[PDB]
C-alpha cells in the first residue's frame, strides 16, 4: 500500500502507471480462479497473457537500477 | 462404467486424504488453543503482580 | 488557582502531585503544571486528575509531553474541568486537546466554553425517529444504509480503506449539509490530517478569507501526542459537537478517526495509574470508558448528532475488546475486508459483515429491501463454494451453481466504485452513484439481462449504464 | 523382586515427593554404580515429575515458561539422567541405564516435556497408539525409534 | 590485603554477599567463597558479580555447587573478572568453565591468563573480505555456502541432527583447517563430550604423546552443571579463541554446541536474580546477553574466528525469541527439519527455509548462482503444491506441475548424503561432495537428463555417477 | 558515501544506546530538513528498537503488556 498514491510520482508515470496497481491486483484474482475452470474464453485468456507480461516488467536484479525513463 | 469407477477411486481417496488432513488440523488447533490461553493468562498475572 | 501542589512522582505520561490536607482537587479537574521549558522561561503543562491516592497525593495524567519536568514544581489546580471553547468562533478552526488554536491564526474568543466531562443525555430525550440517508457510494446505500441521526462505524485493519471512505463521506454529504461538522482527529497521520485542512479549503469548508462562515470544526490529537491528550481529543471534539446540538440547535455531523486510539492510549496510562491489566493487555475500563464517549454522542429532540467513526480492528481480528466493545454502539456497522482489498475491489466493504439496523422493508420499503437480500443470498452462497471450486473446480458445479457463482463474480466487482478522494489510487475519476441507480442496477445483474458481458465490466464503475457502456468498449478493443 | 527396589509415589502423595522420587532411585542405583555392579533404572512418568515440580513452583510464585513449566524443567531431568553412564575400568566399569518414560498428548513429540527429554536422551523408543488399539502388541513404532 | 565478604543469602546458584561500606567489588568480578565440606575444605565456589544491591551488598552468581555453604562464610573478592588460561597450555585439554582441567593430565601453565569479559573488537578494526567455504555437503554448498570467516547457526528442534551434522564439519573442516579449532560445550550430553574426545585422539588430533601439537582446545559444560556454570562456558571457549586470534593470529575455528542452552541457563538464573521476564518467561536482558557472545565472534584484521553453532528450537518453534534472537548474528543459517529427518533424508536441511548471505553471484560465481536459483524455484513450486496433491494426490496436477513435482522429487533425495559420522548408524560409508561435483550434479536433474532414472537412485549417493550407478542395479535386478 | 551518514549501534551496545540510535538518526536529518534539503532515513529494524526499549523498561520495573512490551 502507498497512502500517497499517485501524487508521489511525476506526470508521465501518472500517465502510464496509474492504474496498474488494481490491474494487477484484479488479475491476480482472475489467475487464481483461472486454475478452477478447464475450458476458458478468449477475454479471459487474453487477460491472463497481459497479466502474465506485466508481471514480467517488474523484476530485476540487485543494485541495477532503472532511471524514471527506463520505467516509464 | 470404468470412468465412473477411476472417480469412485479418486473420491475414496480423496476422503480419505481428507479425513487424515482434518485429524491433523484438528490436533494442530487444539495446540495452538491451549497455548494461546497459557500465554494469555501468563501477560495477565505478569501485570497482576507488576503493580 | 489557591490549591498549590508539588509533582511527587513522574513515571512517563502521568504524575503523582501532592497538595494540602484539606484542600485537594476533584477527580477530572485541570492541573495546570508551571513547568519550564530548555530556555528557562515558564511554560504551562496541563493535566487531568485520575483518582485521589490518599496521603494527600493525587495521581495526574498530562496532557503534554512529560520531559522537561522535576519532582517538586508548582502545581495550581483550576478547580474545574477542562473547559473548552464551543461556539461559532470555533468554525474553521483547529484546536489541541486543550481548546488552544493549532492553525496560526488568531486567538479563539473563550466567551463561550464547555466543560469537556459531562454526562449523557438521559432516557426521556433521546427521538425515535429512523431516518436514512444518501451516501453515493453502492455497498452501502443498498448493503448497510446509514441512519440519519445515528452512529456509524467503520470496522478495519490498517490499509484496507477506513480513511478514504470517510473523507469520501466527507465529499459526499459535507457539503450538502445543513449543519455543522466537527472531525475528531484522534490518534492518527499528521500528513492526513494536514491533507484533510487542504481538502476543506478546496471545497470551500474551511472558508479561509470568511472565517467562521465556515461548516467545519477540526480537533487533532495526531500519533506524535502523549496519550493523555490521545484520551481527551474525542472529548474536545464531542464537546464541541454538543454546543451545536444542545444551544444552536441543530444537525450535526462527528467524524472521529480513530475511535481505536481512545482506547489505545487509556491503555498506555491504565498500568502507570495501577490497574490491573484486563483480557488482552486493555484496561479494565475498556467497556466504561467507551461508553462515556459513545453515549454521549446521542441525537436528541433538539438537535441532531450523525457520527461516522472508523474503528481500528488490529490483526484483522474483530474479536479483540477494542473493537468487540464498540460493535454494540452502532446503527450501522460497515466492516471492511483485506480479503477484498487484496483484490483491489474498493471500497472494501465486506458486505456479509457489514450490517445496518436500518435494513428493514418498514424503513427502506420492500423493493430496496428484497434485492438487499437476494445480493447477500448470492455472496453467501459463493463463499460457501470457494472451497470446493478450489479443490474440485468449476465443472463439479451443477448449473444453478454455476449460474450463481457467475453472478457473485458481477456483483463484487459491481459493488466496487471510482471515489472522487480515491483518484490518485485508481487512476480513474470518481462516481457518485445514487440510490435509485444502485437499485437498478442490481435488479440486473440477478435478473440475468447482463450474463453475457465479462466479469472485468463491473469493475469500478458507477453507474449500470456505465458497466454496459464499459463492456462495449471491452467487445471493440477485443476485435483491435 | 530379588534384585529390585521399587521406589513408589502414587497420585494422592504431595508434589515434593513426586518430585524427589527420581532423586532418591537414582542414588539408590548409584550405590551399585560405584561399587562395581550394573544397574537398571526405570522412572514412570518423567512427565510426571515434571507436572509436580510445575505445581511446586508455581506455588512458589516463579515465572514460567512454556505450556507454564518454568525454567528448571530442562535442568530438572538432566541433572537426573546424566547420572546414568557407563563407567570407566578406572572406577570398576559399573553402568546404569536409564530408562525413562514420557507420555505425549495424541503423539505431539513437539511438546515441551518430550522434546526436552529427546535432547538429554540417547534413544527412544515410540510406542504408537495405532499400533496398540490394532492388537500389535507392544506398540512398537519402529521406523521413528 | 583484599576486602573479605560474609554471604548474606543463598538462594539456588545465587548468593548475595555482604561487604565492607567502603569497598564493593565491581560487576562481572569473580568471588571466592571459602566453602566447606564432610573431607576437607574447597574453595572451589566461584562466584561473579552481577548485581550491586545496596546496604554494602552485591548479588552473585554460583558456577558450582551451593550445597553445603553456611550463610555467613567468608568470601574473597578477586579484584578481577573470572580469569581462564589462554594460550598453547591450552591445545589438547579439557576444561571446565572456571578453565581448570578435567582430563586428568598435569596442571596448566598459567602464565598467560585472560578475562572472560572482554569488549567486542572496534568497528574500525574489522575485515569485509567475504570467501567463501567449502564442507563437503551437498546442501550447504549450493544452497547456503558459508563464510569464511562469520557466523553460522544449525537450526532444529531434538533430535534432527544438529549435533550429527555439526561432528560432520568437524570431520570434514576441522583437520583440513590451517589453525586451531576450539569446541566449546554447553549444555550437552556428557557422553557426547566423551565421544569427541575419542574421537579427536582417535583421528590423530588430541595426539596422547606430545599434546602441545594438538590445534584443539575442548571446554565442557554439560547438562549436570549448575546453570550459572552454563551461562560462562561460552565465555570461556570464546576468550580461548580469541587469544589466537589476537595474539597468536591463527584462523580459528569456533564449534558451539548448543547457544540455546547458553540462553536457556541466562534465563533460569534471572529469574533467580529476581528480574521480570520478558516474552515467554525468558530474560529481559536477552538480546543483549546473546550480543555480548556473538559480537565478540566477528574476525579482524590480524584474525579469523569461524563459529559453527547449533541452536536448539524449542517445540520446533522458529519464532520462540531465543532462536529468533540468534537469526541477527549469522552469516549464515542452516535450518534442519522434522518432516525431513522422518522420512529419513538427512541432513534433514530445509533447503528454502536454509539461508545465506553468500549466495550472490559476486561470491559464488555465476554458475553457481543461478542454479542455486533453479533449485529454489524447483523446491518452491513443489511446496505450493502439496496442498493440492495432499487431497486430490498426483493426478489431477497438469502437465507442466507434474514435471516440477517429478524434478523437485528427485532434487530432494540428491541433496541428502550419507556422512562420515553416521557410518554407524546406518554401515554405509560416507561421501564427501566437492561444489564441483555439486554444481553440476544438480545441472542434470535442472537440463533433465537424468529423467529416466528412478528417484530411488538419487537417495543417499556421493555424486551425481552414483545416482546413476544406483539407478542401474535398480533397473538391472530382477 | 559521499552523501550518506552512518549511525551504527550493534548488538554489543547496552539497550539505551539501540534505543537513541533512530533519535540519534533523525535529529541529524532534522538538521537537514529544516536547512532547505531533502532527507531519507532508513531504521534498519525498528522491531530492535523495541526490544531494546523492552528490556530498559523491565528492568525499572514498569509493568509489561502484550509480549512483555512497555504500552508506550
Ligand atoms: N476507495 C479506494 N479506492 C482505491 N484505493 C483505496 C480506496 N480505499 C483505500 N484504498 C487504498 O488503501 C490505502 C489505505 O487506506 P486508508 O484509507 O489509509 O485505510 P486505513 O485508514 O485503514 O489505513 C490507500 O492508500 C489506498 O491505496
Ligand atoms: N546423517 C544421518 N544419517 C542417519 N541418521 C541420522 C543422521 N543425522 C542424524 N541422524 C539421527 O538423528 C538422531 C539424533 O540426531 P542428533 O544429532 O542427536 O540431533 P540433535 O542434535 O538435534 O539432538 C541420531 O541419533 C541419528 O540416529
Ligand atoms: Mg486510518
Ligand atoms: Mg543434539
Amino acid at each position: 500500500v502507498s497512502r500517497v498514491g499517485s501524487a508521489a510520482q511525476i506526470k508521465a508515470m501518472k500517465k502510464v502507471a496509474g492504474k496498474l496497481k488494481l490491474e494487477l491486483a484484479q488479475f491476480a484474482e482472475l489467475e487464481a480462479f483461472a486454475q478452477f475452470a478447464s475450458d476458458l474464453d478468449k477475454a479471459t485468456q487474453n487477460q491472463l497473457a497481459r497479466g502474465q507480461r506485466l508481471r514480467e516488467l517488474l523484476k530485476q536484479p540487485q543494485s541495477a537500477p532503472l532511471t524514471v525513463e527506463e520505467q516509464v | 462404467a470404468s470412468e465412473l469407477a477411476a472417480r469412485m477411486t479418486a473420491m475414496s481417496n480423496a476422503t480419505d486424504n481428507a479425513n487424515e488432513l482434518k485429524k491433523t488440523l484438528s490436533i494442530n488447533y487444539n495446540r495452538a488453543r491451549q497455548a494461546k490461553i497459557t500465554g494469555e493468562i501468563l501477560e495477565i498475572v505478569a501485570g497482576a503482580n507488576a503493580c | 488557582k489557591k490549591n498549590l501542589g508539588r509533582i511527587a512522582q513522574i513515571i512517563g505520561p502521568v504524575l503523582d502531585v501532592a497538595f494540602p490536607p484539606g484542600k485537594m482537587p476533584n477527580i477530572y479537574n485541570a492541573l495546570i503544571v508551571k513547568g519550564r521549558d530548555t530556555a528557562g522561561q515558564p511554560m504551562n503543562v496541563t493535566c487531568e486528575v485520575q483518582q485521589l491516592l490518599g496521603n494527600n497525593r493525587v495521581r495526574a495524567v498530562a496532557m503534554s509531553a512529560t520531559d522537561g519536568l522535576t519532582r517538586g514544581m508548582e502545581v495550581i489546580d483550576t478547580g474545574a474541568p477542562l473547559s473548552v471553547p464551543v461556539g461559532g468562533a470555533t468554525l474553521g478552526r483547529i484546536f489541541n486537546v486543550l481548546g488552544e488554536p493549532v492553525d496560526n491564526l488568531g486567538p479563539v474568543d473563550t466567551r463561550t466554553t464547555s466543560p469537556i466531562h459531562r454526562s449523557a443525555p438521559a432516557f426521556t430525550q433521546l427521538d425515535t425517529k429512523l431516518s436514512i440517508f444518501e451516501t453515493g457510494i453502492k455497498v452501502v446505500d443498498l448493503l448497510a444504509p446509514y441512519r440519519r441521526g445515528g452512529k456509524i462505524g467503520l470496522f478495519g485493519g490498517a490499509g484496507v480503506g477506513k480513511t478514504v471512505l470517510i473523507m469520501e463521506l466527507i465529499n459526499n454529504i459535507a457539503k450538502a449539509h445543513g449543519g455543522v461538522s466537527v472531525f475528531g482527529g484522534v490518534g492518527e497521520r499528521t500528513r492526513e490530517g494536514n491533507d484533510l485542512y487542504m481538502e476543506m479549503k478546496e471545497s470551500g469548508v474551511i472558508n479561509e478569507q470568511n472565517i467562521a462562515e465556515s461548516k467545519v470544526a477540526l480537533v487533532y490529537g495526531q500519533m506524535n501526542e502523549p496519550p493523555g491528550a490521545r484520551m481527551r481529543v474525542g472529548l474536545t471534539a464531542l464537546t464541541m459537537a454538543e454546543y451545536f446540538r444542545d444551544v444552536n440547535e441543530q444537525d450535526v455531523l462527528l467524524f472521529i478517526d480513530n475511535i481505536f486510539r481512545f482506547v489505545q492510549a487509556g491503555s498506555e496510562v491504565s498500568a502507570l495509574l495501577g490497574r490491573m491489566p484486563s483480557a488482552v493487555g486493555y484496561q479494565p475500563t475498556l467497556s466504561t470508558e467507551m461508553g462515556s464517549l459513545q453515549e454521549r454522542i446521542t441525537s436528541t429532540k433538539e438537535g441532531s448528532i450523525t457520527s461516522i467513526q472508523a474503528v481500528y480492528v488490529p490483526a484483522d481480528d474483530l474479536t479483540d475488546p477494542a473493537p468487540a466493545t464498540t460493535f454494540a454502539h452502532l446503527d450501522a456497522t460497515t466492516v471492511l475486508s483485506r480479503g477484498l482489498a487484496a483484490k483491489g475491489i474498493y471500497p472494501a466493504v465486506d458486505p456479509l459483515d457489514s450490517t445496518s439496523t436500518m435494513l428493514q422493508p418498514r424503513i427502506v420499503g420492500e423493493e430496496h429491501y428484497e434485492i438487499a437480500q437476494r445480493v447477500k443470498e448470492t455472496l453467501q452462497r459463493y463463499k460457501e463454494l470457494q472451497d470446493i471450486i478450489a479443490i474440485l473446480g468449476l465443472d463439479e458445479l451443477s448449473e444453478e451453481d454455476r449460474l450463481t457463482v457467475a453472478r457473485a463474480r458481477k456483483i463484487e466487482r459491481f459493488l466496487s466504485q471510482p471515489f472522487f478522494v480515491a483518484e490518485v489510487f485508481t487512476g480513474s475519476p470518481g462516481k457518485y452513484v445514487g440510490l435509485a441507480e444502485t437499485i437498478r442496477g442490481f435488479q440486473l445483474i440477478l435478473s440475468g439481462e447482463l450474463d453475457s458481458l465479462p466479469e472485468q465490466a463491473f469493475y469500478l464503475v458507477g453507474n449500470i449504464d456505465e458497466a454496459t457502456a464499459k463492456a462495449m468498449n471491452l467487445e471493440m478493443e477485443s476485435k483491435l | 523382586m530379588e534384585y529390585t527396589i521399587v521406589v513408589a509415589e502414587t497420585a494422592d502423595s504431595p508434589a515434593t515427593l513426586q518430585y524427589l522420587a527420581p532423586y532418591t532411585g537414582a542414588a539408590l542405583a548409584e550405590y551399585f554404580m560405584y561399587r562395581e555392579r550394573h544397574t537398571l533404572i526405570i522412572y514412570d512418568d518423567l512427565s510426571k515429575q515434571a507436572q509436580a515440580y510445575r505445581q511446586m513452583s508455581l506455588l512458589l510464585r516463579r515465572p514460567p515458561g512454556r505450556e507454564a513449566y518454568p525454567g528448571d524443567v530442562f535442568y530438572l531431568h538432566s541433572r537426573l539422567l546424566e547420572r546414568a553412564a557407563k563407567l570407566s575400568s578406572l572406577l570398576g566399569e559399573g553402568s546404569m541405564t536409564a530408562l525413562p518414560i514420557v507420555e505425549t498428548q495424541a503423539g505431539d513429540v513437539s511438546a515441551y516435556i518430550p522434546t526436552n527429554v529427546i535432547s538429554i536422551t540417547d534413544g527412544q523408543i515410540f510406542l504408537s497408539a495405532d499400533l496398540f488399539n490394532a492388537g500389535i502388541r507392544p506398540a512398537i513404532n519402529v521406523g521413528i525409534s
